């Protein structure tokens, strides 16, 4: 060992590796060592950052001091090495490109929706002759080229004969080329704008470091020729939200205050966007640690506003629809690329929203093709396809929010709920929480809804209650801080859980107002909601107070039918 | 010494060693490839197939 770059050259001379990684931290330390000894620095870090395509062909010959056994790549310095000794590597958006950054090394952050297959692209074309023996090599740079049928050797110039040349697919140097489409991040896009894409052209050993359905930080030159990829004041803001008292009810009534009441439905929406605990048995079996909430209701009460507020507060929230391009908007279809002669896959709405809230407006207006793909990600976490062109398994961990209406628009008290709801038993049997948001006309309670809508239409401010509505950043930080908690259930809550489950199963196992039966998935959802309630209290254990709240929640979710 | 461009294969030397292996080979892989009667293993097959 010792001089690590010479040891890496010994390792490439031992023929064990083919990738060369150069960091700017060693450059900064060598610059510090040269500057502290009174020698001239002659800065490299301000010269590597501009025109790296000339530097990757110029420093390669200095390492060398057609026969390239290795592949040269770069990586930038972090912010920790940027604050030390007092930029070049900032997280850039695709809206923050400005046009004039064509040729700077940039680190872009974003999701990846479109990827292509690995294909061999030639760099130099080798031609062989039988008349002279001097094999020639031409260099291509563009997407296309022309065959050099005329001989340009050093022996055919001084000759009458100009004999035929042939090509060699073995002596020609190829490269594992792959194109990818990076997309703009959801909370980094401005107000009203859409997340536009950008193209990244990778080559060599980085060709298998990009699997779709993830967030990546790509560092490369901008012609995008990637060089290195990677993947994934605040305490005062969380402690002042905690210290006010009644954290759960304050965080419940803080989100979406432009509507009237319904603290229970939106309280379960709070437990829905906090997610829960993903459980792994470590023996090849993974169960869901997610909730899926149905909102079945009659028109008159607002439904798109709660859905829009949940997608606006939570990150990566994607608004969907029932009809239109939904059939291709829920699965990966195929299309012809307008920049090259290849077929690519277009991703649906379940692939750009990987870890988050996936919402469906007008659930009964869809078809069987949408339902068969929604039920598959509702049960487990992977998308399976069997059509011609792609046969992969796509990872997806999404929380399904659904908004639906009955068969005749509103409800019917003379009809059973199994006949009022057109969805089959396997769909709502998987649904742990279904909210029958039914409107009933009254004399006293309707005046408060009328007073609230006239107060929010008079001015943008909320009613004068002794509570202030919390901004999106603070509870977004609270949800991100509560998500790392892993609560463990006790034995005293275990004996209450099994007795309530036995009594609920016996009570469930067949009349006019009945609907469904008790399933073990509902017991698992009750366990997940208790874990979410313990995660919202930031506790390491699950107490008796969460199960009695969750059972009250799931029973009052269906108790509105008697009104 | 004839050398093809980009190839480390000489014609006459490989021709002579291929002929030397073909005129003389009697189950040497049974003796030195592992720790696990006949004569002229390649002459009999080539004289049979013609």
């Amino acid at each position: 060992k010792g001089p690590k770059y010479m040891a890496m050259l010994q390792k490439v001379a031992n023929r064990e590796l083919n990738s060369v990684i150069i960091d700017l931290d060693d450059i900064l330390q060598y610059q510090n060592e040269k500057f502290l000894q009174g020698t001239q620095a002659d800065d490299l870090v301000s010269a590597i950052q501009q025109n790296a395509n000339h530097f990757t062909e110029l420093f390669c010959r200095a390492i060398d001091n057609l026969t390239r056994r290795y592949f040269l790549y770069f990586k930038p310095l972090s912010q920790n090495c940027a604050r030390r000794y007092r930029i070049s590597s900032k997280p850039l958006s695709v809206r923050q490109i400005k046009g004039d950054f064509l040729g700077q090394l940039i680190t872009v952050r974003g999701i990846i929706t479109r990827v292509s297959d690995v294909k061999p692209a030639v760099e130099v074309i080798a031609y062989t002759c039988d008349q002279c023996g001097y094999e020639v090599f031409q260099e291509v740079n563009s997407r296309t080229f022309t065959p050099l049928s005329e001989c340009t050797s050093e022996e055919c110039s001084q000759n009458q004969t100009k004999g035929q040349l042939f090509m060699s697919t073995r002596a020609s140097k190829f490269s594992a080329f792959q194109e990818c489409k990076i997309q703009e991040l959801s909370q980094q896009v401005p107000v009203g704008h859409i997340p536009r894409s950008l193209n990244i052209h990778v080559n060599g050993t980085l060709v298998r470091s990009l699997s779709p359905g993830d967030i990546v930080d790509v560092t490369g030159i901008f012609l995008l020729e990637a060089q290195f990829v990677r993947q994934h004041d605040v305490e005062e803001r969380v402690m002042e939200l905690i210290t006010s008292g009644d954290v759960y009810n304050r965080l419940a009534k803080s989100i979406a205050p432009e509507i009237y009441g319904n603290l229970d439905v939106k309280k379960a929406l709070l437990l829905l966007l906090v997610g829960g605990v993903d459980k792994r048995v470590g023996d090849g079996m993974k169960i869901r640690g997610d909730i899926n909430v149905c909102l079945m209701g009659d028109p008159g009460v607002a439904k798109s506003q709660l859905l829009k507020a949940i997608c606006k507060i939570s990150p990566r929230g994607v608004y969907t629809t029932g009809k239109g391009s939904s059939g291709v908007g829920l699965t990966a279809a195929v299309m012809k690329d307008p920049v090259t002669d290849e077929m690519i896959l277009e991703g649906g709405a379940l692939v750009l929203a990987d870890n988050g809230i996936c919402c469906i407006d007008e659930f009964d207006k869809m078809d069987e093709s949408d339902r068969t793909a929604i039920h598959e990600v509702m049960e487990q976490q992977t998308i399976s396809i069997s059509k011609a062109g792609i046969n992969t398994t796509l990872n997806a961990r999404t929380s399904i929010l659904a908004a639906a209406n009955p068969l005749y628009g509103r409800y019917n008290p003379r009809l059973s709920p199994l006949d009022n709801i057109n969805l089959p038993a396997a769909l709502l049997s998987r649904f742990d929480i279904l909210f029958l948001m039914l409107d009933i006309p009254s004399r006293d309670d309707d005046e408060k809804l009328a007073e609230h809508v006239t107060y929010v239409h008079m001015h943008n401010k909320q009613p004068d209650l002794d509570f202030t509505p919390v901004e999106p950043s603070k509870m977004r930080e609270y949800i991100a801080y509560a998500k790392t908690k892993r609560p463990v259930m006790s034995e005293a809550v275990n004996d209450y859980v099994v007795q309530a489950y036995i009594r609920l199963r016996q009570d469930s196992k067949d009349s006019k107002f009945s609907f469904g039966q008790a399933t073990p998935r509902t017991l698992l959802g009750i366990i997940r909601l208790s874990q979410a309630l313990a995660k919202l209290r930031l506790a390491d254990m699950v107490d008796i107070d969460d199960v009695e709240e969750a059972l009250r929640l799931v029973r009052v979710s269906k108790e509105s039918l008697y009104q | 010494l004839r050398i093809i461009w980009g190839t480390n294969v000489s014609i006459q030397e490989c021709t002579t060693n291929f002929r030397n292996f073909l005129m003389s080979f009697k189950y040497k892989f049974r003796k030195i490839l592992d720790e696990r009667d006949e004569e002229l293993y390649y002459i009999k097959q080539l004289n049979e197939m013609r």
